[PDB]
């Protein structure tokens, strides 16, 4: 189903309206707090002494009905940027006694339009606003897709509309929020309310929306074209747009009379709802991730830390990527042990954190379905899920598997290994320290052998989210650097995002890495074209591997395993946004550093701008050896 | 319903009364008729009067018996008056704007008007049909003021918060045409047709400031600091060389010369000075009303 607000300014009897939008199916109501025509004075006598009751009583709905059910609009007289002082002054108050009287009642949400350029003392007024008294009150300002003033009639006989390309000209509308959301210093308290006018504007403009927090989108019963019957519906264009919308989990907002007289209101919001239960019905990642969407988290550390049963069980709860390490063993075997040898010779194989298991029993089904011998090794540094290993060494696998329960790097192990199987891969394949284990626990590779997987490499996007930025932001903590958690990155299931260049690679490792001056440490520059103008807040990070051939792993989103919920992307944040115009080149470097102790990444921008370089010497994020 | 927001006298010494409440349990409107001028605002004395659905915005006489007016709830209402002129029954109501209408205007022939809204939009309506024959986006910005050529019925003005003042004509492919003083002055707020030079007319803009305005010569020949705080209303008198009344939110009254110079100011009003209207009968009695419900009665010399 769909949350539907109607949008109203005329409100006789407000218990019979909300009474009316209640049955015709609406959520909530947008409506003005005070009348919208009533204007009012704060300076000049004798305006000032008008004698109240300035606006219908609280007592009119309940406590709950205003914490639910009515959004609170700005009344559309009050023009805190006018050219004028005394408009000025008295918008000023008027804007607060509105905003006020708002937060009084309790009020999910207040409406505030953009519509010009310069709104520079609105967003002074609502920032004192917040910033005096911290309350649950949310705010929607109101920003049309379009200008108005680049939608009008080409009528105006002396000032036509110019029909020439106006690549910036077009995305006016979408800076007067950007220039009011960085005055109010990215308040968590201000979203966007995005009005969709009846033509739209270039892909690329809608694009510029992409990882902004739209907590609404206003649809004009205007927009709506008519059809066979008599009902509303929208072109093509107009319900792509609802569909990308609808990802977001935008509030539908109805403004404007009923232009469809042949029918209800039911109408529009039945429209909405119909579009709504035919989409793309949810896939199987999709279904799974769909509480994680822009929910930041600390990326694991199996290795300095044990993981938990329910962190080992959603590895496990992953059929797709064993099927992969099934086959990739299955094809290993064939290649290795010939034909005729089949029975005369076993293959001494070696999981290299086993966990619970899984990568031992695909190795069982991968030699039974492939005809060879196996003895394995189960080596697991966790002695939490050792436990469980050796519960099922005992009940069910025998003394075919050798449960080991030491670090692979400190192992002395009895013979030497065909193949070494690792899942020891993060979400940037190598932050888990993959590279300094399997160079650990190579010693006892036989000199011939095969690691499965051989290749893993990370990826890097430019990407632009306000919204994950403000999630960063605000995982600020007492006792540590205040700018620290820029300096870090967190495993997050990207949605409400914009990628900016397609990802390119960023480091790759090999194994065996058979090389006499091995060295785990990197610096590789990376060079991003952006075709638009948007905001850098971070780098999303994927990862590719080649288990053992053809068999691969990626959840780098080109290339992505179908079907596969082990990993979620990593993300990079930096500190202070970047704005990059369109055709320049976003220069992006990384290190990964190491010492005896620590793995940390550093990483910097060098283009368009440079920005500071985030984790100089681990300082905010190690990862523990 | 206590502010009083339009004051329009018929051809017979009657007066009109557009009234809505802007506070209280209850945002709705009225319409009044005293055939007695002098016995206003008082209900009890009243020859007709009728509940709107809500609010009126702005208001105007289409003739003898009918009423055009603006609705908050973007509807366009005509009410005829009764056969006795004791009942004001609805003609039509029809929601074709999706905003407040904030002004309307009936064109020169009277069998057709235009409506300005909120949701920047003008419109040309047909009053014997009942639909809506033209509907331009003009503005870039809600329309604060409609006005019909007296004269000409393709013609008319629009002003509005975009800075725009729209010189209209209807027979044009290119219908609107930008006008007004050198550089972008404050926002226009009310606009008033010379009764007796078609050529020029005045606007009153939000710094309390009316101007006067010659389309031949598309140039502000001439200009007066007025008032404190915005024009809300501009109407000329009846009279052969016309008298200008300027409304304001100032709560004052200013009455002026060919040459914009304050003639008479009344402080009558402890309100807001929503419309006024000058008598027909007397051409130096003018009837001014507020949001502080005062029907004031002022002698003009
Ligand atoms: C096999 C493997 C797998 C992973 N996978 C991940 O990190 C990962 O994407 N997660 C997102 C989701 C599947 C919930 C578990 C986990 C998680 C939990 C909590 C946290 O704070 C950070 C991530 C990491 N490393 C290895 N070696
Ligand atoms: C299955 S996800 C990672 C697993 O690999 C194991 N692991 C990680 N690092 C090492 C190491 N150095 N030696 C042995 N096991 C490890 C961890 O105990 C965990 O079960
Ligand atoms: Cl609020
Ligand atoms: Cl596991």
């Amino acid at each position: 189903r769909v949350s539907s607000g109607r949008d109203l300014n005329c409100v006789p009897e407000i218990a019979d309206t909300l009474g009316a939008v209640a049955k015709q199916g609406f959520d909530f109501l947008c409506m003005p707090v005070f009348h919208p025509r009533f204007k009012r004075e704060f300076i000049q006598e004798p305006a000032k002494n008008r004698p109240g009751p300035q606006t219908r009583s609280d007592l009119l709905l309940s406590g709950r009905d205003w914490n639910t059910l009515i959004v609170g609009k700005l009344s559309p007289w009050i023009r805190p940027d006018s050219k004028v002082e005394k408009i000025r002054r008295n918008s000023e108050a008027a804007m607060l006694q509105e905003l006020n009287f708002g937060a009084y009642l309790g009020l999910p949400a207040f409406l505030l339009p953009l519509n010009q350029e310069d709104n520079t003392n609105l967003a002074r007024v609502l920032t004192n606003h917040i910033h005096t008294g911290h309350h649950s009150s949310m705010f929607w300002m109101r920003v049309p897709l379009v200008a108005p003033e680049d939608l009008r009639d080409d009528i105006i006989e002396n000032a036509p509309t110019t029909h020439t390309e106006e690549y910036s000209g077009e995305e006016k509308t979408w800076m007067w929020w950007h220039n009011f959301r960085t005055l109010c210093d990215y308040s968590k308290r201000i979203a966007v309310a995005l009005e969709i006018g009846a033509d739209l504007p270039s892909n690329h403009v809608i694009d510029r929306w992409l990882g902004e927090p739209i907590k609404a989108a206003i649809l004009p019963t205007s927009i709506f074209l008519t059809n066979k019957k008599g009902f509303p519906v929208l072109s093509k264009m107009h319900q792509r747009l609802i569909f990308r919308l609808l990802k977001l989990e935008v509030q539908f907002i109805i403004t404007g009379t009923n232009h469809h007289s042949e029918k209800e209101f039911c109408s529009y919001l039945q429209y909405l709802e119909y579009l709504s239960q035919n989409r793309p019905p949810p896939n199987a990642y999709e279904l799974f991730a769909k509480g994680y969407e822009d929910y930041l988290q600390s990326p694991l550390q199996p290795l300095m830390d044990n993981l938990e049963s329910q962190t080992y069980e959603v590895f496990e709860k992953d059929p797709i990527k064993y099927s992969q390490y099934q086959q990739a063993i299955y094809k290993c075997l064939l290649d290795r042990v010939p034909e005729e040898e089949k029975d005369t010779n076993v293959q001494v194989l070696m999981v290299l954190g086993a966990g619970r298991g899984p990568l031992v029993n695909a190795s069982l089904r991968a030699a039974k379905q492939a005809d060879r011998r196996i003895k394995l090794y189960a080596v697991e540094k966790n002695p939490n899920a050792v436990v469980t290993l050796e519960n099922w060494q005992f009940e069910e696998w025998g003394s075919q598997v050798t449960v080991v329960s030491s670090d692979m790097r400190e192992w002395v192990a009895p013979e030497k290994a065909d193949i070494i199987v690792s899942e020891l891969l993060g979400s940037f394949a190598d932050n888990e320290l993959s590279p300094e284990c399997l160079d650990g626990a190579q010693h006892f590779l036989k000199d011939d052998g095969v690691s499965i997987p051989g290749e893993y490499t990370s990826f890097l996007a430019p990407i632009s989210s306000s919204k994950l930025y403000n999630e960063v932001r605000a995982c600020r903590e007492k006792d540590r650097d205040p700018e620290a958690q820029f300096e870090m990155p967190y495993v997050v299931r990207l949605h409400n995002f914009h990628q900016l260049s397609a990802p390119q690679p960023c480091f790759t490792f090999s194994h065996p890495n058979r090389d006499p001056m091995i060295d785990n440490n990197r610096y590789c520059t990376l060079e991003f074209p952006v075709e638009v103008n948007t905001v850098l807040h971070g780098f999303a990070g994927y990862f590719e591997t080649v288990l053992y051939q053809d068999i691969t792993l990626s959840i780098r989103p080109e290339t992505h395993s179908p079907g596969m919920f082990s990993w979620f992307p990593i993300l990079f944040p930096i500190k202070q946004p970047i704005t990059v115009r369109e055709g320049q080149t976003i220069c992006v470097r990384f290190w990964r550093c190491s010492n005896s102790k620590k793995v940390w990444y550093e990483w910097a921008v060098t283009a368009p701008v440079c920005s500071a370089i985030h984790n100089p010497t681990g300082r905010s994020y190690t990862i523990g050896l | 319903e206590r502010q009083l927001e339009a004051a329009r006298y018929r051809s017979d010494g009657a007066l009109l009364l557009g009234a809505s409440s802007l506070s209280g349990r209850c945002w709705a409107g009225s319409l009044w008729l005293f055939k007695d001028p002098c016995a206003a605002p008082n209900e009890g004395f009243c020859s007709a009067g009728v509940q709107t659905e809500a609010g009126v915005a702005d208001l105007t006489w289409v003739g003898e018996r009918g009423i055009l007016v603006a609705s908050d709830s973007g509807a366009v209402e005509l009410w005829e008056l009764d056969e006795n002129e004791t009942l004001i029954v609805s003609k039509f109501c029809k929601y074709e704007h999706d905003d407040i209408v904030s002004t309307v205007s009936v064109l020169s022939s009277g069998t057709q008007a235009v409506s300005g809204s909120k949701d920047i939009c003008i419109k040309v309506w047909d009053l014997a049909q009942q639909v809506v024959l033209s509907s331009y986006r003009a503005h870039a910005a809600q329309v604060t003021c409609v006005a019909a050529s007296p004269h000409k019925d393709s013609v008319f003005l629009s002003c509005s918060e975009d800075n725009r003042i729209l010189l209209w004509d209807t027979r044009c492919p290119k219908p609107a045409s930008q006008i007004g003083c050198s550089a972008p002055g404050y926002l226009p707020t009310s606009l008033a047709w010379h009764p007796q030079q078609s050529e020029v007319f005045v606007f009153g803009d939000e710094n309390g400031t009316v101007s006067l305005v010659d389309t031949k010569s598309t140039s502000c020949v001439l200009s007066s600091a007025v008032h404190s705080q915005c024009v809300t209303g501009l109407v000329f008198s009846p009279h052969s060389v016309p008298f200008l009344a300027s409304l304001s939110e100032d709560c004052s009254l200013a009455v002026l010369d060919s040459s914009l110079s304050e003639l008479f100011r009344s402080q009558a009003h402890r309100d807001f000075v929503r419309d006024a209207t000058w008598s027909p009968l007397n051409h130096s009695l003018l009837t001014t009303v507020g949001w502080d419900h005062q029907v004031v009665h002022h002698v003009v010399p």
